[PDB]
RNA sequence: GUGAAAUUCUUGGAAGACUAACUACUGCGAAAGCAUUUGCCAAGGACGUUUUCAUUAAUCAAGAACGAAAGUUAGGGGAUCGAAGAUGAUCAGAUACCGUCGUAGUCUUAACCAUAAACUAUGCCGACUAGGGAUCGGGUGGUGUUUUUUUAAUGACCCACUCGGCACCUUACGAGAAAUCAAAGUCUUUGGGUUCUGGGGGGAGUAUGGUCGCAAGGCUGAAACUUAAAGGAAUUG
């Protein structure tokens, strides 16, 4: 402290601050690729969502809106991005 | 912080530093703006479009891909309402409160924000007549509100 | 009375519930119920309140089990029902999943019928 | 006897001055 | 509100000389605060500086050297006509030899001297001693 | 019945109120303000957000709303306290503090009044500047735990962090007449933006005129004369 860097923060501890906060932002929010093997056909998914989003095909259920993260509905399997 | 009340509260989108991609993604411009017309035929409203197309469809951002957001292409293929949608949804506001006070005439402290909504109103509506969106002699009023926005 | 003085310890919360039920034949009742959130230990905060829609569900619950268990054979029979605190019990069982309790009891016996 | 308190103390509003 | 800009500059860095600090971030970062910040570096009253671009204003970030006494702004900007820089040098500079009161002309932003030197005029942005 | 006597007492289910304890250096509300259960209504804040819009902003003279109690008016309610008034003492005098009876009022439906120590005695917005632990709401991470049923899940709690609060505690670089103050700091090295108010004390918020109100009142608001003080902050008998 007192003599130091802003052009070269360290990594966890840029991470550890409020997404606005940061030096320069950039989001933490993510999208993903949830499969309920009932149909093998992907649906990317952000991580949140306010609204439930279904299944492509056959009409059950993805998520649940939440306070936070959306909330995937336990037949889930995937990928990241 | 919060014109009409007293929090400070941040709470907010923030845009990534990305002008260009995602990279993961791989589709077409037409596709998502068809689906935009799609959802405009049944009817939403542009902050529910892009909702939808977030959380369901992969769009990461209007801008991005296509050049024109999305009340752009709403006013660009003819299927913009009257009212622009924040004002809209502040005059549905309004005659919901002023109902709810056309039934309870005992509650000032929604009387109070009753006012404020209008304030909202007056200063909301005042900037979209000064750029045209609105005609001038645009005009409001809770008589012809309550047969004007519902 | 004293037993609900030294109920009542600070920084918790009370839960009153009330109905007034009849039984099989004309001999109708309101009955009452006291339960006081309990801290969970392991607490670090010293508090242990509740969160205010929860003591709405809570006094739900227990007036439904009050409902539950009254008007169904009769008040010798519900009697024998209080006796063992099947009722406290239940509400136990009932509340626990959402935030446990303590002093869970109905607090009085009294008729108006 | 202890009220769910109402019915407002005898003294007046500046008490029993003594 | 953000009503000025380059005010809130001079605040941070005033008060990160004050309490011995190296380096500043200031933010949203103008123009006119980059001629400012040139200005001091020509005299060399501060160090270097580092402009970064988010896509809104970018920031800043300067290194602070030594030597800042105080650096402030006149509000609002008053127009300034040759025989005035007598005045405002009168007031506000510890003696006649040194600090430099900057001005923004048509021919740009500097200090006193300078529109001495080019003969021009105008508003007064503030002050660097 | 009290400090004591005494006026005072000795064969003599309804009504109205209010939500104790839980009640916290805790939450909410523009204040003034708010604690039973349940319902519904319309909001509101914070958090989340890769949703929308693109200066729509800040402060506000004029001008309106809101606004504790008490007072005023037309009903009702009228269970309790209780200005006034009446005792019965005490004290030299006591018209009272003390008791007894106690009308209006108090409570409420429909309107004035717009007042308070409406006090944080500290305008409103904007940044920057220091450590510490608690605590509220929310959210994120965790080979944390609990819960058992079969692991979970949930829900609670623990832990690391982040915002948005009401607070605290120590400091002091700074400020100040000092008390004290994270703002009352970033002010003679005096300029981020902006509404209001003051210019010794008395006379006197009196006179005067205007103004709202039925009125009470409020709002607005001097001079003649007079005087050298009036006022804010520490120690030893």
């Amino acid at each position: 402290v007192l003599v130091q860097d802003l052009l070269h923060p360290t990594a966890a501890s840029e991470a550890r601050k409020h997404k606005l906060k940061t030096l320069v932002q950039g989001p933490r929010s993510y999208f993903l690729d949830v499969k309920c093997p009932g149909c093998l056909n992907i649906t990317t998914v952000f991580s949140h969502a306010q609204t439930a989003v279904t299944c492509e095909s056959c009409s059950t259920i993805l998520c649940t809106p939440t306070g936070g993260k959306a909330k995937l509905s336990e037949g889930t399997s995937f990928r990241r991005k | 912080g919060r014109m009409h009340s007293a929090g400070k509260g941040i709470s907010s989108s923030a845009i990534p530093y990305s002008r260009n991609a995602p990279a993961w993604f791989k589709l077409s411009s037409e596709s998502v703006i068809e689906q935009i017309v799609k959802y405009a035929r049944k009817g939403l409203t542009p902050s529910q479009i892009g909702v939808l197309l977030r959380d369901a469809h992969g769009v990461t951002q209007a801008r991005v891909i296509t050049g024109n957001k999305i009340m752009r292409i709403l006013k660009s293929n003819g299927l913009a309402p009257e009212i622009p949608e924040d004002l809209y949804y502040l005059i549905k506001k309004a005659v919901s409160v002023r109902k709810h006070l056309e039934r309870n005439r005992k509650d000032k402290d929604a009387k109070f924000r009753l006012i404020l909504i209008e304030s909202r109103i007056h200063r909301l509506a005042r900037y979209y007549r000064t750029v045209a969106v609105l005609p001038p002699n645009w005009k409001y009023e809770s008589a012809t509100a309550s047969a004007l926005v519902n | 009375t004293d037993k609900l003085r030294s109920m009542v310890r600070k920084w918790q919360t009370l839960i009153e519930a009330n109905v007034t039920v009849k039984t099989s034949d004309d001999y109708v009742l309101r009955i009452f119920a006291i339960a006081f959130t309990r801290k969970q230990a392991n607490q670090v905060k010293r508090h242990s309140y509740a969160q205010s829609s929860h003591i709405r569900a809570i006094r739900k619950v227990i007036s439904e089990i009050l409902t539950k268990e009254v008007q169904g054979s009769t008040l010798a029979q519900l009697t024998s029902k209080l006796i063992p605190e099947v009722i406290n019990k239940e509400i136990e069982n009932a509340t626990k999943d959402i935030f446990p309790l303590q002093n869970i009891h109905v607090r009085k016996v009294k008729l108006l019928k | 006897p202890v009220p769910s308190d109402s019915t407002r103390k005898k003294g007046g509003r500046r008490g029993r001055r003594l | 509100t953000r009503s000025s800009v380059l005010a809130d500059a001079l605040n941070a860095i005033n008060n990160a000389e004050k309490t011995g600090k190296r380096q500043v971030l200031i933010r949203p970062s103008s123009k006119v605060i980059i001629k400012f910040l040139q200005v001091m570096q020509k005299h060399g009253y501060i160090g270097e500086f580092e402009y970064i671009d988010d896509h809104r204003s970018g920031k800043i970030v300067v290194q602070l050297n030594g030597r800042l006494n105080k650096c402030g702004v006149i509000s609002p900007r008053f127009n300034v006509k040759i025989g005035d820089i007598e005045k405002w040098t009168a007031n506000l500079l510890p003696a006649r030899q040194f600090g430099y009161v900057i001005l923004t002309t048509s021919a740009g932003i500097m200090d006193h001297e300078e529109a001495r030197r080019k003969h021009v005029s105008g508003k007064i942005l503030g002050f660097v001693y």
